This record gives structure tokens, C-alpha cells and sequence, in this order.
RNA sequence: UAUAUAUAAUAAU
């Protein structure tokens, strides 16, 4: 469970979904997984999407080059969770 | 130096720093603490960093049970990040018609050391639907009791289930 | 079916 590997996109309006995110993040190299959902039950999360990168390699260059930048109401966060 | 900072846990979604301190400085002396709960902005994770200058206050603080809002707080000395991630949590379904956390916590206490376990109650929020929670410092015990989904409890079996991770 | 955390995370069943 390293300190960087995935990116969490939370404060993001329906303006940019899996299509825009798929490149707002990838904007550096290859990615791996991309997921987008809202808060149908929680009733809180508006635009949440999980973007897993190739690994500390692409994540190093991506999260380091881009992780939290003027986007939406909050800046993308450096994720790390990994799924076997 | 080796010990002094703590990780207040189970904080009620309604606590302040000066308030949390005035409450804690009842044991010894404290130099600083970083509480997150912010009733003014709205709400935040319920935890609190207590920078106890005298490592002792930490020993009695974690070795003592207290109730700020009267809900349920869990004070523990700072815990290693890797140890926190290793800890696993399982959610228990179904429970006796009138079981108190005394047993439950003692119940699971046998196998798999219980780092943070307990039964929830409507008092905590109002969802006394009938459930339970258990936390071990490892996932090995989880998979261990896992094969034992339904377990014989007081009078009603308990359906064990992962805290959420279907795995 | 439900959970108050290491200052951050959607869905499901």
C-alpha cells in the first residue's frame, strides 16, 4: 500500500465525466482503471471518480506532475488504494 | 519523545479543540492538540491528535474510558500507519434481542485479539436495527472466523460479514 | 442490513 498509485476525483461537476477525466489525469502517460459515480444513496458525493494509474511509475509522473490543481471546488487528490 | 502524541478516536460529530482540551487536561498537562471536528463548517472525521507533553497522560488516557458527548470515544496512543492499515474490521449481522456491548466485546475478545470492537445502539445515532462491529490488528483472524459466518451467540446466532470489502 | 478517523474517496447488495 504505497503513498501514490491512484487518483481520487471528488469535487467535479457533471461537466467532466469518464471521458474528460480519462484524459485530465492520463495527461502524462498511460492509465489503468477509471470509474465514475454520484451519491444516489449517500446523497453527498456529487461527481466522484477513481482513476488507477499503471503504478508508482505512471503515478509518480502523473501524481507528481498533476495531483491537486485548480479543478472543480477541490483539487484532485493523490490516491493509492490498489485492487488485486 | 518516543510517546506523547495520541489519536483520539470515536469523537462525537460535535467537539471543539479548546473544548476537547479542557476535557482532556483533567489527567495531566497538554501542550497542543489538533482536533478536526468542525461544527462551524459542518462536519469532519471524528478524531483528535492529542500532543500530551507528559508521555504519562497518554498511558492513563488510553488506559481509561471517558465520554465527552456521552456517545462513545476511543482514545489510543498514536498508532503506526502500517499497523493501522493492517488492522481489519468486520461487520456482525443479527444479535440477541437485548445484548449489551459488555459481552459482545468480551465475546469476540477470545479468538483474534479485539483492538476495536463494539455493538452499535440507537443512542449512537438511532439505527438499533440489530448489528455489531469487530476490529482485529490483522486480517488473518477475519478470514479465520470468516469460515464461521453464523456464530452461536447469547440466544440469536450472529451472521458475520466483512465490514464492507466483499473480497 | 450497518459503521464517526489518521486532516481525502463514488458505486454495490
Amino acid at each position: 500500500n504505497p503513498p501514490s498509485r491512484v487518483v481520487y476525483l471528488g469535487s467535479i461537476p457533471y461537466d467532466q465525466t469518464e471521458e474528460q477525466i480519462l484524459d485530465l489525469c492520463s495527461n502524462v502517460g498511460p492509465v489503468i482503471n477509471l470509474k465514475m459515480m454520484f451519491d444516489p444513496q449517500t446523497g453527498r458525493s456529487k461527481g466522484y471518480a477513481f482513476i488507477e494509474f499503471r503504478d508508482l511509475e505512471s503515478s509518480a509522473s502523473a501524481v507528481r506532475n498533476l495531483n491537486g490543481y485548480q479543478l472543480g471546488s477541490r483539487f484532485l487528490k493523490c490516491g493509492y488504494s490498489s485492487n488485486s | 519523545k518516543e510517546s506523547c502524541k495520541m489519536f483520539i478516536g470515536g469523537l462525537n460529530w460535535d467537539t471543539t479543540e479548546d473544548n476537547l482540551r479542557e476535557y482532556f487536561g483533567k489527567y495531566g498537562t497538554v501542550t497542543d492538540l489538533k482536533i478536526m471536528k468542525d461544527p462551524a463548517t459542518g462536519r469532519s472525521r471524528g478524531f483528535g491528535f492529542l500532543s500530551f507533553e507528559k508521555p504519562s497522560s497518554v498511558d492513563e488516557v488510553v488506559k481509561t474510558q471517558h465520554i465527552l458527548d456521552g456517545k462513545v470515544i476511543d482514545p489510543k496512543r498514536a498508532i503506526p500507519r502500517d499497523e493501522q492499515d493492517k488492522t481489519g474490521k468486520i461487520f456482525v449481522g443479527g444479535i440477541g434481542p437485548d445484548v449489551r456491548p459488555k459481552e459482545f466485546e468480551e465475546f469476540f475478545s477470545q479468538w483474534g485479539t479485539i483492538i476495536d470492537a463494539q455493538l452499535m445502539l440507537d443512542k449512537d445515532t438511532g439505527q438499533s436495527r440489530g448489528f455489531g462491529f469487530v476490529t482485529y490488528d490483522s486480517a488473518d483472524a477475519v478470514d479465520r472466523v470468516c469460515q464461521n459466518k453464523f456464530i452461536d451467540f447469547k440466544d440469536r446466532k450472529i451472521e458475520i460479514k466483512r465490514a464492507e470489502p466483499r473480497h
